[PDB]
RNA sequence: AAACUUUCAACAACGGAUCUCUUGGUUCUCGCAUCGAUGAAGAACGCAGCGAAAUGCGAUACGUAAUGUGAAUUGCAGAAUUCCGUGAAUCAUCGAAUCUUUGAACGCACAUUGCGCCCCUUGGUAUUCCAGGGGGCAUGCCUGUUUGAGCGUCAUUU
RNA sequence: CGUGGAGGUCAGUGACGAAGCCUAGACCGUAAGGUCGGGUCGAACGGCCUCUAGUGCAGAUCUUGGUGGUAGUAGCAAAUAUUCAAAUGAGAACUUUGAAGACUGAAGUGGGGAAAGGUUCCACGUCAACAGCAGUUGGACGUGGGUUAGUCGAUCCUAAGAGAUGGGGAAGCUCCGUUUCAAAGGCCUGAUUUUAUGCAGGCCACCAUCGAAAGGGAAUCCGGUUAAGAUUCCGGAACCUGG
RNA sequence: AUAUUGGCGAGAGACCGAUAGCGAACAAGUACAGUGAUGGAAAGAUGAAAAGAACUUUGAAAAGAGAGUGAAAAAGUACGUGAAAUUGUUGAAAGGGAAGGGCAUUUGAUCAGACA
């Protein structure tokens, strides 16, 4: 239970606060589990997805296909991945939105930053 | 592109009315170009670059009065601290912790004592 | 305390073919004419508006209110009550049901389940967790979403880890001896509560 | 002739527009605004005229100023500047 | 556009808070050119406009392909 | 009014510029609501007093 | 016997009840003390590559500087030099600025983008006329500075 | 008996279809109502013991919204008046052009303006709504263009009047007074040849300011020119004011 | 120690659930009215995702018919469900200046149960 005299269970205030946060907040949330070799890998859990990372859908009906993320469309809490797409009946093709929470990382992309991170939560790297 | 603060900070006072004169001229040409032409998002980073050298040509010459008043009775009035009103006008530490000759006697020979109950 | 209220508006009189309520002035705007204040008016006031001076709490003689809780107690011995109550306690030792005071000194969430389930909670521990359920209200919508049934009630003499050990378990609550409680003795004013004494607290009782 | 065809005779300003407030209320042959006083230095409004006050009260418009002072109190009115970290 | 071809005159959108000497100047100093005089209006959509008329030393034409615009 | 102030005639401009449908490309933007502009002014069915 | 009228049903209309929803409202409770002549609250007009509004901002105009984050923004277009980086962002924070015309509103006016005075400076052959750039001039009151007024009044000259 | 919400319980029902809605199909109850089937539907909901109330509608010339009969009905009848053909267009009583017949009849249905409007002006495109038939037309819709001044106005002056200031009333918002019981100010040049403007004369005591786009008032005319501006641009010829 | 329908920041409810709740859940003190003081609304919901219907065909066009997307168009930017008044069609029936109702049976249509 909360214990926190400073956190809210309140339903309509976390459904606001989700919908109206802002893009550096969406960030955190948008967060996907590593795969079970990476979490070997790095000793971490989840990351926020970011952009050239390399990702397997795990849920829903592409699950099973993979890709490059093309995209971390915050505005919309969704992520495109380049290599998953709708081709509608006029030959166009666009992109499927997918959630996060329900790919799995499979290759990180790396940074100073990106690494620092993996150390701050107490992970290792190759 | 974009000019950087950090690097006009380096040039001359001369310097910096000379990019200034020059990203003008600058943004003069452009705006000839916009309306022969579909768009023209070019001339955003340039009227944001003006900005940024006037920024940067403002900031100096305020530091450099600033320092110049420092440590003196009276100063501009825009160079002192802003506060709030109230705040501005509210007694000074000094005039305020003041004291009657009368008083600071007292509170020397009868203060608060330390003391406990127990034994 | 305003709502209904916030216009101007007048009765018309009669004489004008249409029934008396006050109506909104002015015009251009299709509010103008229409029925103000009143409590069958789109937009009135309510009648008798609710007032925040209505009796919330309530007084009980402190003696009464002890006779009460001191009948719950008796209760949680007598099976059948127990039984009727909910509480899956065929498979139990015995009512009362007295557990070692080596409880109060357990730290761990995983090390109580254990307890409990030996001591003869199995069944009733799930029957809290296969009851969860999606509140049937709009009490939905105000932070009372789901349901589910009351588990056992663990009263101890001195609590050395057990409340928190046992906080995170549906339907599980812990109570101190010296306190006791109506409401939980007897959930909706349903008598037979199962309670799992240590002894510590059993014979703090007297 | 105390209807129609006398409507036809308005075209006459009594109020124009009201530098302070803007309205159109500015009333011509008495030089004062039959909304904000202006210029009487006070501004009108009344205590019977609640509906009128919530329409012109502080939070009706910008707050160019107050809107930041909260933040400036909360920061203890710090002056100066940041300086700077890593990564 | 025709003004120029014709009546060796420029037309600039100006500042609303220039008048007919800052106007002058202004073309004068950003152009080399030399000014017969100045007409100036305000247009429709809340901005200015100078009719600018170069003396006959000056071909607004060529002047106008200088800065850029056709 | 035939010979204006020219507070007149700015409020006028403000007013001309106001004028016109709903830029199209808005409605595409994402979670966009808006159908149409919902304050179009037009000089034979609304004045503007001043 | 049709048509017509009426009743019932099915499908199709009209209309928006009902059910389910809820970034809103309402009420309670707890913590806190910060508007303004250092120009407030409010107004007006403007500012985006492509905006009418709402939101933001002020000719540095949906923003400049600073700091934290660590790669977006996204309706389209776009730059492409910004991705192991003094660094993405319609990001967060915010300590530095910019802040049009106004408003207690302060040179005088104001149904006027109306009309003076002073200073420094530039240009026109210019202390004097004109034009450009910068900087100034409201009221009551207090302490002080200076220049004064009154046979109100003291001394002092020869 | 029935509704919204609350404590308890049935480890209740449910995406293999909750709730709701429809159904001269079934069943229980004297009745309030309850139950089932079938169809529709799409995410939640119910029995039992209790708690609680913003708890049950046919009416209130009830409130708000929606809908009928009336009814394809009353009507679309003032301002003399229309007609032939062509062109265009999916479409022409109604648009454009030509012809004809008329009208207003300079106290205008002509040519301009003041107040007021505010882009309606003009071009191109163009008909969903609007113009109580129509529409290819428009003061409509879409996209653009357009208003040029030393001399025309404003600006200056004063009118009825308004209204600051020293003041006097008034608890005060403010009321009075306007040259008033006020120490009410600025010009012409001379004095400077440290120098820039201190004092030397003599005046002048007039003591705000707003208030007229018809009153007063310095000065511009003709010809040409635009889709739409012109005593404002172009050509030419003048005149006033300051310096 | 006391006050507090204002301001800033928080945590809540046996509160309301789009005619309710603040007037405003939305570009709401907006649009619109009024010379002015003032007055002052209506208006939330496709779907998980626009996948917002390529293409053919009739049409001046709007559209229709096919096709197509989708778990569903019995969700088509008139969009969740989609009551009632009221309306079109289809089917059945009755009707000599209203219609509807009660007890009862004929006729027609329809249906439950119980039997072994
Ligand atoms: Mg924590
Ligand atoms: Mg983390
Ligand atoms: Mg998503
Ligand atoms: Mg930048
Ligand atoms: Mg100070
Ligand atoms: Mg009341
Ligand atoms: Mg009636
Ligand atoms: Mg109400
Ligand atoms: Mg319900
Ligand atoms: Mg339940
Ligand atoms: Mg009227
Ligand atoms: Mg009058
Ligand atoms: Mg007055
Ligand atoms: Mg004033
Ligand atoms: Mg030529
Ligand atoms: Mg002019
Ligand atoms: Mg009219
Ligand atoms: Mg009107
Ligand atoms: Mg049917
Ligand atoms: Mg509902
Ligand atoms: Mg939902
Ligand atoms: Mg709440
Ligand atoms: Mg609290
Ligand atoms: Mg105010
Ligand atoms: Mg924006
Ligand atoms: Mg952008
Ligand atoms: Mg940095
Ligand atoms: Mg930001
Ligand atoms: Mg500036
Ligand atoms: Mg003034
Ligand atoms: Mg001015
Ligand atoms: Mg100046
Ligand atoms: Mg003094
Ligand atoms: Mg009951
Ligand atoms: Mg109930
Ligand atoms: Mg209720
Ligand atoms: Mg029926
Ligand atoms: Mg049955
Ligand atoms: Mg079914
Ligand atoms: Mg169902
Ligand atoms: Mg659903
Ligand atoms: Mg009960
Ligand atoms: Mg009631
Ligand atoms: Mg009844
Ligand atoms: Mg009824
Ligand atoms: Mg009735
Ligand atoms: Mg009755
Ligand atoms: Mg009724
Ligand atoms: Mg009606
Ligand atoms: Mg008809
Ligand atoms: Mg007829
Ligand atoms: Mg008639
Ligand atoms: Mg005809
Ligand atoms: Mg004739
Ligand atoms: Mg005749
Ligand atoms: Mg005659
Ligand atoms: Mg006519
Ligand atoms: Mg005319
Ligand atoms: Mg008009
Ligand atoms: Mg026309
Ligand atoms: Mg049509
Ligand atoms: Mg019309
Ligand atoms: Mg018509
Ligand atoms: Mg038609
Ligand atoms: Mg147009
Ligand atoms: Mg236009
Ligand atoms: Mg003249
Ligand atoms: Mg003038
Ligand atoms: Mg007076
Ligand atoms: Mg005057
Ligand atoms: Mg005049
Ligand atoms: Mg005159
Ligand atoms: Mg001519
Ligand atoms: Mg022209
Ligand atoms: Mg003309
Ligand atoms: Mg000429
Ligand atoms: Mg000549
Ligand atoms: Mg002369
Ligand atoms: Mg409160
Ligand atoms: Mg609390
Ligand atoms: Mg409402
Ligand atoms: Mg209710
Ligand atoms: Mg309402
Ligand atoms: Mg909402
Ligand atoms: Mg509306
Ligand atoms: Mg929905
Ligand atoms: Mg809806
Ligand atoms: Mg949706
Ligand atoms: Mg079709
Ligand atoms: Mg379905
Ligand atoms: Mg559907
Ligand atoms: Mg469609
Ligand atoms: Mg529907
Ligand atoms: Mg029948
Ligand atoms: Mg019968
Ligand atoms: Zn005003």
């Amino acid at each position: 239970a909360k214990q926190s005299l400073d956190v809210s269970s309140d339903r309509r205030k976390a459904r606001k606060a989700y919908f109206t946060a802002p893009s550096s907040q969406r960030r955190v949330l948008l967060s996907a589990p590593l795969s079970k070799e990476l979490r070997a890998q790095y000793g971490i859990k989840a990351l926020p997805i970011r952009r050239d990372d390399e990702v397997l859908v795990v849920r829903g009906s592409k699950k099973g296909q993979e890709g490059k993320i093309s995209s971390v469309y915050r505005l919309k809490f969704a992520v495109q991945v380049d290599k998953v797409t709708k081709e509608k009946v006029n030959g166009a093709s666009v992109p499927i939105n997918l959630h996060p929470s329900k790919l799995v990382i499979t290759k990180l992309h790396l940074d100073k930053d990106r690494k620092a991170l993996i150390q701050r939560k107490g992970g290792k790297l190759e | 592109a974009g000019v950087k603060a950090y690097e006009l900070r380096t040039k001359s006072k001369e310097q910096l009315a000379s990019q200034l004169v020059d990203l003008k001229k600058e943004l003069a040409e452009l705006k000839v170009q916009k309306l022969s032409r579909p768009s023209l998002p070019k001339i955003k980073t340039v009227r944001k670059s003006i900005a940024c050298v006037l920024t940067v040509i403002n900031e100096q010459q305020r530091e450099a009065v600033r320092q110049l008043y420092k440590g003196k009775k009276y100063q501009p009035k825009d160079l002192r601290a802003k506060k709030t009103r109230a705040l501005r006008r509210a007694l000074t530490k000094f005039e305020a912790s003041q004291v009657t000759e009368k008083q600071r006697k007292k509170q020397i020979a009868f203060p608060q004592r330390k003391y406990a109950i127990k034994a | 305390e305003k709502a209904g209220h916030q216009t101007s508006a007048e009765s018309w009189g009669t004489g004008r073919a249409v029934a008396r309520i006050p109506r909104v002035g002015g015009g251009g705007t299709g509010r103008s004419g229409q029925g103000a204040f009143g409590n069958m008016c789109r937009g009135g006031r309510m009648f008798a508006p609710t007032k925040t001076w209505r009796k919330w709490n309530v007084k009980v003689n402190h003696n009464e209110k002890r006779y009460a809780t001191a009948s719950a107690i008796a209760a949680t011995a007598v099976a059948s009550l127990v039984l009727a109550r909910g509480h899956r306690v065929e498979k139990i030792p015995e009512i009362p049901l007295v557990v070692s005071t080596d409880l109060e000194s357990i730290q761990k969430t995983k090390e109580a389940v254990a307890a409990l389930k030996a001591v003869g909670a199995h069944s009733d521990l799930l029957k809290v967790l296969k009851s969860k359920k999606l509140r049937a209200g709009k009490g939905k919508y105000r932070n009372r979403r789901w349901t589910q049934r009351r588990g056992p009630l663990v009263v101890y003499a001195e609590d050395n880890g057990i409340v928190k050990a046992l906080r995170n378990v549906p339907g599980v609550e812990t109570a101190n001896v010296a306190s006791l409680n109506l409401l939980q003795l007897a959930p909706g004013a349903h008598l037979g509560r199962f309670v799992i004494w240590t002894e510590a607290a059993f014979t703090k009782l007297d | 002739g105390k209807g129609t065809p006398s409507f036809g005779k308005r075209h006459n300003k009594s109020h124009t527009l009201c530098n302070r407030c803007g309205r159109r209320s500015f009333h011509v042959q008495k030089k004062t605004c039959s909304s904000c006083g202006y210029p009487a230095a006070k501004t009108r409004s009344y205590n019977w005229g609640a509906k009128a006050k919530r329409r012109h009260t502080t939070g009706t418009g910008r707050m160019r100023y107050l809107k930041h002072v909260s933040r400036r109190f909360k920061n203890g009115f710090q002056t100066g500047s940041a300086s700077k970290a890593s990564a | 556009m025709k003004k120029v071809e014709d009546g060796n005159i420029l037309v600039f959108q100006v500042s609303m808070k220039a008048n007919k000497y800052q106007i002058k100047k202004a073309v004068k100093e950003l152009y080399e050119v030399d000014v017969l005089k100045v007409n100036t209006l305000v247009r429709p959509n809340g901005t200015k406009k100078a009719y600018v008329r170069l003396t006959a030393d000056y071909d607004a034409l060529d002047i106008a392909n200088r800065i850029g615009y056709i | 009014a035939a010979q204006k102030s020219f507070r007149i005639k700015q409020k006028m401009a403000k007013a001309k510029k106001q004028n016109r449908p709903l830029p199209q490309w808005i409605r595409l933007r994402t979670n966009n609501t808006i159908r149409y502009n919902a304050k179009r002014r037009n000089w034979r069915r609304t004045k503007m007093n001043i």
